[PDB]
RNA sequence: GGAUGCGAUCAUACCAGCACUAACGCACCGGAUCCCAUCAGAACUCCGAAGUUAAGCGUGCUUGGGCGAGAGUAGUACUAGGAUGGGUGACCCCCUGGGAAGUCCUCGUGUUGCAUCCCU
RNA sequence: AGCUCAACGAGAACAGAAAUCUCGUGUGGAACAGAAGGGUAAAAGCUCGUUUGAUUCUGAUUUCCAGUACGAAUACGAACC
RNA sequence: CAAAGGGUGUUGGUCGAUUAAGACAGCAGC
RNA sequence: UCAGGAUAGCUGGAGCUCGCGUGCGAGUUCUAUCGGGUAAAGCCAAUGAUUAGAGGCCUCGGGGCCUCGACCUAUUCUCAAACUUUAAAUAGGUAGGACGGCGCGGCUGCUUUGUUGAGCCGCGCCACGGAAUCAAGAGCUCCAAGUGGGCCA
């Protein structure tokens, strides 16, 4: 299950990033994958860098 | 209280004779109670087998008969004249019912009366569409049937 | 003497395989009364 | 003859209580569990400690006897023999078995046992307040006869009722108990009302 | 067969629930059903003749066939990586109509409806659903505020009621 | 000794009631199930019940159609409204059932606008009818719901299903229950069955009773005799009842539920009262 | 506002006790020639309309039982995921989530379709 | 088609714990060939009436499962009852 | 790998009792 | 048949049919809806197991009017893989359009009292793609290897 849901947000290696909107469909997703991620709010400094 | 539909009558009159096996005697004592009611009887079978009794599952071990309209009024009165126009206080159940035995009456052969007294409107209870249950004080109870059976045939109520 | 180990992983190898849906599906094992009357009215159509 | 008690410790099958399907099972050891005046009335001891288990264990019946027989002996010497109430709460219907190769390893029934959970009452002892410091200590001895850790805890409550002592004498003097030999009632405001005593008839439920 | 009778296990699925046994209600023979309807099938422990087998209980599937006194149901099973569209006949006292797509055709004319409010005034639009996004931003007028903390602890209170 | 009370808690808490109907003694499921259950392959295709049941003073028929809501009634045709059209007696004989199956058999036409193609038996000689199919339309179909009576030969709900066969409707039937149908032969009798259609049993019993028990006649048809209805006039009289059938076929008295408030004033009076005493 | 016929939902509709009902009904009820029916005209069947609202049916009541709903039990029991977490072990805390059930307490005691008729 | 069972309560010569008969209560506490489970009350139980669908002709489906056979079962069609 | 059970070893904490109206130890004649 | 073989699965090779984001695909969630009887819970609910007193003490037996036990009523301790009213978490099924919808006509030997239904057909009109995310793409066929002792958490 884990391993569908880090292909979905296309994080298929470690310390790849990606941007993810806000919604209780996406939310939910990531909940399942707790222990292998890391996420927040970015702030406009980081989106620019 | 005093409305005419609520007049004890006597609904039917059942004589059983329990001869307690089958073979000439069942059919002589069969022959006492269609001559005694004018129509025929119903043999009645064992339930269950017992050896201490003598008596086979499924043997017409007794015999019996019901009667209504006046001819069990005129066959109630010759049993309760024999009686002597006396019952035991006992003798009446709780649902306003009440019976007695003779040992005189072929042969000779024990009788066993049983009067079931009820009130017009025990239909409800009897009928196959909206049966129903009989409304508790319409219903005839243990006190009733005495005093009918007082008044009837003036008859007396031993407590022993 | 039994065990279902792996046999998940080998079915998702290529499956979980659904079958290819038709627009048209087969008649075979409906009523035969139906049917019978269905080819005549197209027997007939125009 | 009998296996150590290490062997059952752990709760380690399913509930294997006597039945139909398990035949043949020994007596178990204990068969009086309520010692002592147990025909006091409810409001003659107000007193109540419990021996309450700490550890998810099995206990086999040989020693709740012997933790009943040696609290029973010790509080009728220090206290008296009609000053106290001691009631086992812990009853065994576990069966065990025993395989006496490894073919046909199936045992066959052993003895009996019972299944404790981890802060349930093992024994407990209703009595006066002046005979408070015997109980305790009644329960002191029968801790060695069990398996696994204990705690000894003075109930708030009022003997083996459900209220607490407060509460107790609380619905007393409102008139809303009614004894029941080692139990307590407590009157509501419901059922018929004819059914009650001129004095034991209330509009609002006892809060 | 093969160590496995056709009711096998079924002690509790095929049992009726409780205080609802005998006569059934005639809704339930009163139904329509046509092709292409979804069903969810349920079976009836006291009717015992054209009963499903225990794998299709609590499965839906579609309506392929309509008989004198059953239906012909199309369900997904799936055996090792296939999924395989099995066709039973299942008398109608097991089946109830499903609501699985009862929202999809209100909402098809809701979305025509738009779509064609829209199309008039020059103004592209999407009907698509979305799912719960995040709240805006809020004042909430202040109020009295209870103080929470942590509780002393007492091991009397480790019981239901406490000891 | 005291006997364990039979109706406990326990003996409730797992009770399940009947069906409403089913308890009140009115409704066959059974038979019910087996009478609308319509063929799911016919889709929305009602199943006509021809309705007959019996008061003790009144006769009613309906054609009825099953419905989710509940049954929706198509046509209707009470003995009690027959006095309109002449019988004035005996509404709940066995002719009084044949005028009321056919009343009704000419309504349902009526409604169908299909009176004019289905005319009936014009013939009522006693012998078993069936109305032939039209050319462009076949007759209306409906079955008999006989209800919770006993189906014994003579019975007067067959009587009205004569009625209704001979109104021009189709009915499911057979003629082993008409009145005049033997056992041993295993013949229906035209000559008994038509007696009973114009109540010639009704008219044997008045005659039996003039010449034995003047007295009892009196009695016994007080009605018949209080409106000069002779057993020779009945036969004529049913007759022209047939013809004209098918010439033209709030203040509150109960108890109002206490409201909260009241209950609870009550109870506090009685509370009161029981505490008060002793 | 109700009754009756057929119903739908199948206890908020059941069970027990007590009380009450205008009109039309529904009943009880009268009879046993005919159809039919039995040991038995009790039932079933047929014919009838003298009597009675006594019962049934209907309605109301009960600090009634049951049933239904809420509150509470309780963020408790249990549980998905996590830890080179604690502990000798048994077991357990914490982290990211889901989350019950008796007792006790309060309230409720049917709703409704078609047709006919009464209140008119 | 009609009927309602187990059990209990209160009654009746011989008759009693237990024969037969009467009334009342009775959600199935009975019965349904056999193991167990499920199911069933104007019935699937009990008693009677009439009977042979325990029939003829294919095909389809389910269970088993390789989506083979056999056994068993189910839903139709065309006949005769 | 280690247990039940123990320590006036030592370090924290919880409840209670006593004490400038004189406690505790020793000393003195309660 | 049990140290084997065949069979299906897993694998390779050969391709073919299409597709380029307008994808109709997904070991994921969201929305709506359906099934369940494990965990827990329950006995103060059926069935079974089981501790103690209290009241009533009518009626049955026990012994010596007394008296113990049966009985009845309301309570009470403790329980169940082959008990259960209730009842999770996790997991399971279905649906979220172009294979949609509407209008007007037509066909029938099936169906209806009924051009009443049922399915299908023709014509016309409408249909911003009808939850999120992803889509190193999707479908189809052929021939064949190895394997069919497993082990660990
Ligand atoms: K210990
Ligand atoms: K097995
Ligand atoms: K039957
Ligand atoms: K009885
Ligand atoms: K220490
Ligand atoms: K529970
Ligand atoms: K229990
Ligand atoms: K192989
Ligand atoms: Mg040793
Ligand atoms: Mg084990
Ligand atoms: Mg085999
Ligand atoms: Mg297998
Ligand atoms: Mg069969
Ligand atoms: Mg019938
Ligand atoms: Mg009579
Ligand atoms: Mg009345
Ligand atoms: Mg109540
Ligand atoms: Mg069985
Ligand atoms: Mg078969
Ligand atoms: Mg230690
Ligand atoms: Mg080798
Ligand atoms: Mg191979
Ligand atoms: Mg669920
Ligand atoms: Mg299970
Ligand atoms: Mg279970
Ligand atoms: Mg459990
Ligand atoms: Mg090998
Ligand atoms: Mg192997």
């Amino acid at each position: 299950q884990t391993k569908k849901i880090l292909q979905l947000l296309r994080l298929r290696q470690i310390f790849n990033g990606v941007f993810l909107k806000v919604n209780k469909a996406t939310v939910n997703m990531l909940h399942r994958v707790e222990p292998y991620v890391t996420y927040g709010y970015p702030n406009l400094k980081s989106i620019k860098e | 209280l005093s409305n005419p539909m609520r007049d004890i009558k006597v609904q039917k009159l059942v004589l059983n004779i329990s001869v307690g096996e089958s073979g000439d005697r069942l059919t002589r004592a069969a022959k006492v109670l269609e001559q005694l009611s004018g129509q025929s009887p119903v043999f009645s079978k064992a339930r269950y087998t017992v050896r201490s009794f003598g008596i086979r599952r499924n043997e017409k071990i007794a015999c019996y008969v019901t009667v209504r309209g006046e001819k069990a009024m005129q066959l109630l009165e010759s049993g309760l004249k024999v009686k002597e126009y006396e019952l035991l206080r006992r003798n009446f159940s709780e649902t306003g019912c009440f019976g007695f035995g003779i040992q005189e009456h072929t042969g000779i052969y024990g009788m066993d009366f049983y009067v079931v007294l009820e009130r017009p409107g025990y239909r409800v209870a009897r009928r196959r569409r909206c049966k129903s249950r009989v409304g508790i004080q319409h219903r005839v109870t243990k006190e009733d049937s005495m005093k009918w059976f007082q008044v009837k045939y003036e008859g007396v109520i031993l407590n022993k | 003497n039994h065990t279902a180990h792996n046999q998940s992983y080998k079915a998702h190898r290529n499956g979980i395989k659904k079958p290819k849906s038709h627009r048209h599906s087969s008649t075979k094992g409906m009523d035969p009364k139906f049917l019978r009357n269905q080819r005549y009215a197209r027997k007939h159509n125009k | 003859g009998r296996r150590p008690a290490r062997c059952y410790r752990q709760i380690k099958n399913k509930p294997y209580p006597k039945s139909r399907f398990c035949r043949g099972v020994p007596d178990p050891k204990i068969r009086i569990y309520d010692v002592g005046m147990k025909k006091k009335g409810v409001d003659e001891f107000p007193f109540c400690v419990h021996l309450v288990s700490w550890e998810k264990e099995n206990v086999s019946s040989e020693a709740l006897e012997a933790a009943r027989i040696a609290c029973n002996k010790y509080m009728t010497k220090s206290a008296g023999k009609d000053a106290f109430h001691l009631r086992v709460r812990v009853h065994p219907f576990h069966v065990l078995r025993i395989n006496k190769g490894m073919r046909g390893a199936f045992g066959k029934p052993q003895g009996v046992c019972a299944r404790v959970a981890i802060g349930q009452v093992l024994l407990s002892v209703r009595c006066k307040d002046g005979n408070a410091n015997h109980a305790q200590e009644a329960l002191r001895r029968a801790k060695f006869k069990f398996p696994g850790r204990q705690k000894i805890i003075v109930s708030r409550k009022w003997g083996f009722t459900k209220f607490s002592r407060t509460d107790y004498l609380k619905y007393k003097s409102e008139n809303r108990i009614v004894p029941d030999g080692v139990n307590a009632k407590l009157l509501g405001c419901h059922g018929r009302l004819a059914a009650r005593q001129p004095g034991r008839a209330f509009l609002e439920a006892a809060n | 067969p093969a160590g496995h009778g056709l009711r096998s296990r079924t002690r509790d699925s095929f049992s009726r629930a409780f205080r609802k046994k005998g006569t059934i209600a005639l809704s339930t023979y009163l139904r329509i059903f046509k092709i292409g309807d979804y069903v969810d099938i349920k079976v009836n422990g006291a009717i015992h003749k054209g009963m499903p087998h225990k794998f299709y209980h609590g499965r839906t599937g579609r309506v392929w066939n309509v008989t004198k006194r059953a239906v012909g149901v199309e369900v997904n099973k799936q055996v090792r990586n296939k999924i395989l569209r099995k066709r039973i006949h299942v008398r109608i006292e097991h089946v109830q109509q499903s609501r699985c797509t009862e929202e999809v055709r209100e909402r098809i004319k809701k979305n025509d409806q738009l779509k064609a409010d829209a199309k008039a005034r020059g103004e592209v639009i999407s009907t698509k659903r979305q799912p719960l996004g995040p709240k805006p931003g809020f004042m909430v007028e202040g109020a009295t505020l209870e103080t929470v903390t942590p509780i002393p602890y007492d091991v009397v209170n480790d019981l239901k009621g406490g000891y | 000794a005291f006997i364990k009370v039979q109706k406990t808690r326990a003996y409730f808490k797992r009770f399940q009631v009947k069906f409403k109907r089913r308890r009140e003694g009115k409704t066959d499921y059974r038979a019910r199930n087996r009478l609308i259950n319509q063929d799911k392959n016919k889709y929305n295709t009602p199943k006509y019940r021809f309705v007959v049941r019996f008061t003790n003073k009144d006769i009613i028929a309906q054609i009825v159609s099953a419905s989710i809501a509940g049954d929706m009634i198509l046509a209707s045709a009470y003995a009690n409204e027959l006095p309109h059209y002449g019988l004035e007696v005996g509404l709940t004989n066995y002719a009084a059932a044949y005028c009321t199956g056919l009343l009704l058999a000419r309504r349902v036409l009526k409604k169908l606008e299909m009176d004019e193609e289905y005319e009936g038996n014009l013939e009522v000689n006693g012998e078993d009818y069936s109305v032939e199919p039209a050319e462009s339309r076949r007759p209306f179909r409906a079955l008999l719901d006989v209800g919770l009576l006993r189906t014994t030969t003579g019975n007067r709900v067959f009587g009205a299903l004569k009625g209704a066969l001979d109104g021009g409707l189709d009915i499911p039937h057979s003629e082993k229950r008409f009145a005049g149908f033997s056992k041993d032969s295993k013949q229906l009798d035209a000559d008994v069955h038509r007696k009973y259609i114009y109540g010639g049993h009704v008219a044997t019993y008045m005659q039996t009773l003039i010449e034995d028990e003047p007295e009892k006649y009196q009695t016994h048809f007080s009605q018949y005799i209080k409106k000069g209805f002779e057993a020779d006039g009945l036969e004529e009289m049913y007759k022209k009842v047939h013809a004209a059938i098918r010439a033209d076929p709030h203040k509150r008295y109960n108890l109002k539920k206490l409201t909260y408030e009241e209950r609870k004033a009550k109870l506090i009076e009685r509370l009161n009262a029981l505490n008060s005493a002793a």
